[PDB]
């Protein structure tokens, strides 16, 4: 549910 | 000294919390923080982060946890936390920016 960034 | 100890580790805070300290007008780019997942169990690097586009952003990494290690892509591993964070605040290498300065409490 939250946004978390993939590199 | 434990890399507990250390001014970038702020523990068990939320992620408004952590958006709140970094998004201070007074803050460079790249101030970071590490802290404990609340969503998800994997510790969370969280990075202050100017977008031209959008604006002042805060990004958020997990940082997984190497059965063997962390990191935050396969692609690139570390032994340690402060390996991780001394790496990174050198090198971009897929961040949209380096670590530069410590975000302050
Ligand atoms: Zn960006």
């Amino acid at each position: 549910e939250p946004q978390y960034e993939e590199i | 000294a434990p890399w507990q100890a250390e001014e970038w580790y702020f523990g068990k805070i939320t992620r408004r919390e952590s958006e709140r300290l970094l998004l201070n007008a007074e803050n460079p780019r790249g101030t970071f923080l590490v802290r404990e997942g609340q969503s998800q169990p994997d510790y969370v690097l969280s990075v202050s982060d100017f977008d031209n586009a959008k604006g002042l952003n805060v990004k958020h990494y997990i940082i997984r946890k190497l059965d063997s290690g962390f990191y935050i892509t396969s692609r690139t591993q570390f032994n340690s936390l402060q390996q991780l964070v001394a790496y990174y605040s050198k090198h971009a290498d897929g961040l949209c920016h380096r670590l530069t300065t410590v975000c302050p409490t």
